[PDB]
């Protein structure tokens, strides 16, 4: 798996998107393409679409923010609390 | 480098070690207790 290649083709097609949509900016985490958000809103993002192929039996990954007047919060639960082993 | 960066940084040098997706999955355990101990 070239996964690097992949997030990086990803971290482009993320740029992509959040330009068309712009609160909370749309950002890159290098991990998520987090569509921009406004203040009080919560965004739940599935955990990397590799891991579709990676562990295949294995789908209910969550990871939230929440936008607030302090911009993004952190994830939660952590990367690698929900998409880790 | 934060936790979410360690995470990037876990998916990527895994995925070059592993060929098989448990041996991903083992090394990935292994990058989560690096990031708890650190």
């Amino acid at each position: 798996a070239h996964s690097d290649g992949i997030f990086k083709k990803e971290q482009a097609m993320c740029l992509e998107k959040i330009q068309r949509a712009n609160g909370c900016p749309g950002m890159w985490d290098n991990i998520t393409c987090w569509k921009p958000a406004h203040v009080g809103e919560m965004v739940l993002v599935s955990c990397p679409e590799l891991f579709r192929i990676f562990n295949p039996d294995q789908d209910m990954g969550v990871v939230s923010r929440n936008c607030t007047e302090d911009g993004w919060s952190e994830p939660f639960p952590h990367y690698f609390d929900a998409c880790g082993f | 480098c934060d936790a979410t960066c360690q995470f990037r940084k876990a998916i990527d040098d895994c995925a070059r070690q592993a060929y098989h997706s448990s041996v991903f999955k083992a090394c990935m355990k292994q990058k989560k207790k690096e990031w708890k101990a650190g």
